[PDB]
DNA sequence: AGACAGCCCACATGGCATTCCACTTATCACTGG
RNA sequence: AUAAACCGCCAGUGAUAAGUGGAAUGCCAUGUGGGCUGUCGAGUUCCCGGCCGGG
């Protein structure tokens, strides 16, 4: 009983744009539960069950760095993608592994903002609801190996 | 009477970022189960030597290096006044254990703490020895002797017998090694703290279509307990065996350091130039830290300031009574929240409080 | 009985849970007017009722204050009547001239604003005093109706 | 050195809802927004070293370094970022200025540790906190410095080691002349 | 396709103090993946073929063992560099072999510290990717038969 | 009920220690095809 | 119905006693988030008493 990450994808492309911009607003990831547009927006994709719904606010928040950032195409890791834009320095990156909590959700979407990042989305998107122990240090591999290769 | 003095220091400080790590993080610690914002020993120590105060009452900071060519071509200026260059060459060379000769670079085996006036005494010996005839294995057999004349040397440079040396490969190795008087502990917040982010940008005066920079900076405001430990008879000894008030004046220059001074950076920034709102002092037989008063994270009530004074006044009396503890204690505090155990004497101002501190608790 | 109660959130989300939640404090026909609402303890409510509120484990009372009822003809008090204006009346006008119906029998009103109906009034006393006992208009089980009297 | 200035007194910010209205459409907005503001009663810290500051200007006098301090009491006391001014415009002068000589920086922001209620606004205690807090550590730290304090409105005094000076030009020329 | 033992090697003496500190810190073989620059150090000698990386790990931690105590020359064993080292008791060796996986590699390590040994390091590095109760076993072997000699 | 921006931009430098140390003993079966 | 059929390798047993990983150590200097904006418009819905009035 997974959350369907493309069929959330397709939905919040297909948000009107009162409701793609009521959630754009917020700024830390738990203000999500004061939008209607959010629990709207989550409601067909399971954020009933408990343990379904941190993953949710992470997934809907690193969307929310809109306008459309996040372009989805063995798979393309956020890290891959993060190093591929050449925009973000390895520095940043240390910071968002290192980062205690809802701090390293807002720093992910600040970084996601500043590298218009083509990924693998529900790729990205599983990452996003295990966040993160290994996931942390396996986004850190990617980002230096496709850095490295250039 | 007593043998340990111990500073305990309650300040807050506004919003700032007093100690970065790799990453140019705030420093991070757990306690006892949330985050505190922590100001390393090493920052607090350094903040203390390098300090004005410190060269105004205490002395000269010590030398500390790893590059030895630098260092014998300063001493080879000041003792080359005092000693013929030859000798201060071997005397450099027999403290360190590494061989000097004229080269670029002569690097000691690590980053070591030296006292010139140290050195020249040393210089004054091998002078003699050497002029006696002596050999240095037997000179160093004669310096094991008389330990004491080596370390009031160490008067001159206080620091290294507060926080202390280690050698590893020099005649330094058989003599001058020295434990520190004070044992300091990193000062950690009473409450818990979730890190600030400030998100800055440079405006480029010749690009008007944009910024030139943009970047994140972590910073808190927070409310610190500093501690630290005096042990008085190895002060004593460090120093050569000074008495009693020569070693009761360098605590109460600590415990003023220790209530004032705020580590540098990045105060021309952030400028939390504040001072410390409680200060107390207790003698005692074994070293005793109150940390523990805030192991329940203090949760704000009218400021986390207050409430952590009420925390600290409050355990300092379960520990007191429980471990029943007489000694001499007194408390000097900027707000008006009084101590529970009598005795803590109470002290108007710090000035009152470090002659309190001379006079041995009176 | 003036009663000073805040209902907890899981019990005060919806305004049936409010009008139930509050009902739940009369084991032994009442009205009640909302100070605040989603706070963390829940809704902060000002309430008046004919019996004495019992502290439920979700309705809490923080004090109760009995009144009797001391008014004069003439004298002017300060008033809010939260109530709740139909036939929706989206005017101005109408509604101040709706409050002023009820209140023009009772008691002449000097000045007002607003629903939450803010002014000052000048005093008939029996009829007045009944008409507060009574309550003011719709949704009496709603938060509507309700009107505080306070002297200047 | 200075400090990112902060609000005495705790804050819980309006939001303002935007509307553009757009001339070619007569029935709805062509855009809508929202934006953060509050009102709020500040404490801005600043510290002159002044042989730093000399250093700086290679050498100069200290007369020069305090010319240029006076320069800076007057800004700090004055100036005002820019946005969102235009359309918020908080052109406000600073209601209380005080400037003190001493042998370490000192940073007065503890007064306001404690978050400063609401009595007959936030302005008066404001000044009040500050004042008594500092006349508690000016006793405590036993510091004798040279101080004088500008107001437009004192509740509030300090006991009067501070200069008082009824106009700020006065003080600036307080700081000129080194106390 | 197999790992060019001795260009990983000069590759590690060819760091910079930086990163060879950064990698001799580590305590357990698995930490190295939280380090970029082994990812750097490790990538070109086939790091991202899975089945290669428990084995670079292998090899790397036991360099890591620092600063230069594993110094390269029919080949001469590892077993046979430890006893000429003649600091290390058998019991020791012994103690390597019956201790299980991640703990073994630790223990080598300590070993190899106290040795201070001179072995051929491409041999050592096959026998430490192919690591296994053959390998340990010969480890034991050659160990007793050269102290033996001597 | 209706509607909910856009652009542009994201740092560099240098530095990573040493000394010395790493057990020993007693003891390892017999019977039947 | 096979060099097959039938067809035990069994029994007893502490791995034990001793042991600091330790001494020294600022992460640090630089930085506007900034420019534009009526919330208008509007009367929406569960039962009983002659638009009005009670839950």
């Amino acid at each position: 009983d997974e959350i369907d990450a493309m069929a959330l994808y397709r939905a919040w492309q297909q948000l009107d744009n009162g409701s793609c911009a009521q959630i754009r607003r917020v700024s830390e990831p738990d203000e999500l539960r004061d939008i209607p547009a959010f629990y709207r927006l989550v409601q067909p994709f399971g954020w009933e069950n408990p343990r379904h719904q941190q993953a949710l606010l992470r997934m809907v928040f690193c969307l929310s760095a809109g306008k459309n950032v996040i372009r989805h195409q063995t798979g393309i890791s956020l890290g891959r993608a993060l190093a591929n834009s050449g925009r973000i320095n390895e520095r940043r990156i240390f910071q968002l592994i290192r980062a205690d909590r809802t701090a390293d959700m807002v720093q992910l979407r600040r970084l996601l903002t500043h590298a218009e990042p083509v990924l693998d989305w529900p790729l990205m998107a599983r990452m996003l609801t295990w966040w993160g122990k290994r996931e942390r240090q396996q986004l850190l591999e990617d980002f230096v190996l496709t850095t490295n290769k250039n | 009477m007593s043998n340990f003095i111990n500073i305990h220091v309650l300040i807050s400080h506004s919003p700032s970022c007093l100690n970065r790590d790799d990453m140019n993080m705030q420093k991070d610690a757990i306690f006892g189960g949330k985050r505190r914002v922590r100001i390393s020993s090493q920052s607090l120590k350094r903040a203390m030597r390098k300090s004005g105060y410190y060269a105004q009452n205490i002395g000269e900071s010590s030398l500390r290096t790893i590059h030895l060519a630098q260092l014998r071509d300063v001493l080879r200026q000041k003792l080359g006044e005092r000693f013929d260059q030859k000798i201060i060459d071997k005397t450099l060379a027999l403290l360190s254990g590494k061989s000097v000769d004229e080269a670029e670079k002569i690097s000691a085996d690590a980053v070591t703490p030296w006292v010139v006036g140290e050195i020249a005494w040393f210089c004054e010996q091998v002078a003699k020895a050497e002029a006696d005839n002596l050999d240095d294995k037997k000179l160093l057999k004669v310096l094991k002797e008389d330990i004491a004349a080596i370390r009031v040397n160490l008067q001159q440079g206080v620091d290294i017998a507060l926080s202390g040396r280690m050698a590893t490969s020099g005649m330094m190795t058989e003599l001058g090694k020295v434990d520190g008087a004070m044992s300091i502990a990193h000062a950690i917040t009473t409450h818990q703290v979730d890190s600030d982010i400030d998100w800055f940008t440079a405006v480029d005066d010749l690009q008007e279509q944009g910024s030139a920079h943009l970047g994140t900076q972590e910073f808190s405001s927070g409310v610190f307990y500093r501690y630290a430990n005096i042990n008085l008879a190895q002060l004593q000894e460090n120093l050569g065996g000074a008495s009693r008030e020569q070693a009761l004046e360098i605590a109460t220059h600590v415990v003023h350091m220790l209530a004032t001074e705020v580590p540098g950076a990045k105060q021309r920034t952030y400028a939390a130039f504040n001072p410390a709102d409680m200060v107390m002092v207790n003698f005692s037989d074994m070293p005793l830290s109150m940390a523990n008063a805030f192991e329940k994270a203090v949760k704000a009530k009218d400021g986390f300031l207050q409430p952590s004074i009420q925390a600290f006044n409050q355990y300092w009396d379960r520990v007191a009574n429980g471990y029943g503890l007489n000694g001499a204690a007194a408390q000097f505090s900027l707000s008006d929240v009084d101590p529970i155990t009598a005795q803590v004497k109470q002290m108007p101002t710090l000035e009152q409080l470090k002659s309190w501190v001379r006079n041995n608790g009176e | 009985y003036l009663s000073k109660v805040i209902i907890a959130r899981a019990w005060s989300r919806d305004l049936y849970q409010l009008h139930q939640g509050l009902w739940h404090l009369f084991p032994n026909d009442f009205l009640f007017h909302v100070e605040k609402r989603n706070t963390p303890e829940g809704c902060h409510v000002l309430l008046q009722s004919a019996q004495m509120p019992v502290s439920t484990a979700v309705a809490t009372v923080i004090k109760t204050k009995q009144v009797e009822f001391q008014l004069q003809v003439g004298v002017p008090l300060y008033f809010r009547l939260r109530a709740n204006p139909i036939k929706p009346l989206i005017k101005e006008a109408e509604q101040i001239a709706w409050l002023q119906r009820k209140l023009g029998n009772a008691a002449r009103v000097e000045d007002v604003h607003p629903v939450c109906f803010e002014g000052v009034l000048t005093i008939d006393a029996p009829a007045l005093i009944d008409l507060v006992q009574q309550g003011i208009g719709p949704a009496k089980s709603m938060g509507c109706g309700l009107l505080s009297l306070a002297p200047l």
